[PDB]
């Protein structure tokens, strides 16, 4: 389990921070 | 006649949406706006759906042994309307976009010139303790952080939907006091008259 | 083979149970019970309703178009049940139930032998204050409350699914430093490794 | 907007108190 945990928590955190930079221009678009 | 494979559409939509929802991380302001945003859509499918089988089951004629389902459905959905407009009337009071992007119960709020502080908090407690760290510069409470614009205020107030309590400056802890470097408390008594 | 209705019926059931979930205020433990286990059969009947859909789909013929959508709502529901079993296992890191109570990123943990302490907190600070309230005698973290069963350690932990950092009594506030009667404030620092 | 928000905030209360107080015997049933 332990494993897994150590590979889903980087997954997780760098998926957040790619859906960030890919929608940083549509975010400043709607404020 | 209305079709059947709007009702079966409009679940989908709706599985799609739920499913997101359940499944966004609340940490950075986006995402709560994100998530705020895809709960306001699923709500509006919900409707949809909602309205959209009572119409078929009406024009079907079996709705009699749903009307009590769909009665309680209706009168549910008042009352989260509701729920959204003393929201709403939050955000006003706060002076603040924060009660529509956070679930909690209460807002520790003050006043500067240049910002209006809002900050979520769970409960109305006896003490508040404002965290402030330098340089990035921030209030904190329970976690939750408001960037630095201004000092603090000798008074603050926690605002619910129908309870204000306030609370006076009491102490402020420098790292001379408590060993923390680049850190300093502000803690606050409830004012009780 | 498969009746339209059951579709119906489990619309209403999940618009009932989805309605009733947006309205249900998370101020004290049965409350949040109450609302988890509500959540929970919202999951199970949105589920029920996606499935029961794609079956109603399939049955007639016109699934193609819609399986790129039912895809997602599983892919995600995936993903969803992968979350609550981390939840769970959070739970068994915290030696508490509060993780399926709360939604909280982090909680501040600490082990006595009569207790075993867990608070919701939201993010990862430089420091930590855990406010004690004396005789309701009471733990507080930015408004959340754990009931006095004994004192405080000198290392607490804040746990989230991935991470856990430590932290460092380095400072206790008492009444005679800060002014407010009856309350004591303990000061964590981080501790850098 | 001012009397219906200080007509709605004892109403909210007392129906939390009140779905207290039927079900504490069922709550302690489950723990």
């Amino acid at each position: 389990f332990s494993k897994l945990r150590e590979q889903l928590g980087p997954v997780t955190q760098e998926f957040w921070d790619n859906l960030e930079k890919e929608t940083e221009g549509l975010r400043q678009e709607m404020s | 006649s209305l079709p059947f494979g709007w009702l079966i559409v409009g679940v989908a939509l709706l599985a799609v949406f739920q499913s997101a929802s359940k499944i966004i991380t609340l940490k950075k302001r986006w995402q709560l706006a994100l998530s705020k945003g895809v709960h306001f859509v699923c709500n509006l499918l919900l409707l949809f759906v909602t309205v959209y089988s009572h119409l078929l089951l009406v024009a079907a004629g079996l709705e009699a042994p749903f009307l009590y389902l769909y009665a309680l459905v209706y009168f549910l959905q008042s009352i989260n309307f509701v729920r959204i407009i003393m929201r709403l009337w939050l955000c006003w009071k706060c002076r603040s976009k924060n009660p529509l992007l956070y679930d909690a119960n209460y807002f520790l709020c003050w006043h500067t010139n240049c910002y209006d502080y809002c900050i979520p908090y769970n409960s109305v407690t006896s003490s508040i303790v404002i965290t402030s760290g330098d340089g990035e510069h921030d209030y904190q409470i329970g976690g939750y952080t408001e960037k630095w614009e201004s000092g603090v205020k000798d008074c603050v107030v926690l605002h619910s939907y129908f309870t204000s309590d306030y609370y006076q400056l009491y102490s402020t802890q420098l790292s001379t006091d408590t060993g923390v470097e680049h850190v300093t408390f502000f803690i606050y008594n409830k004012i009780v008259d």
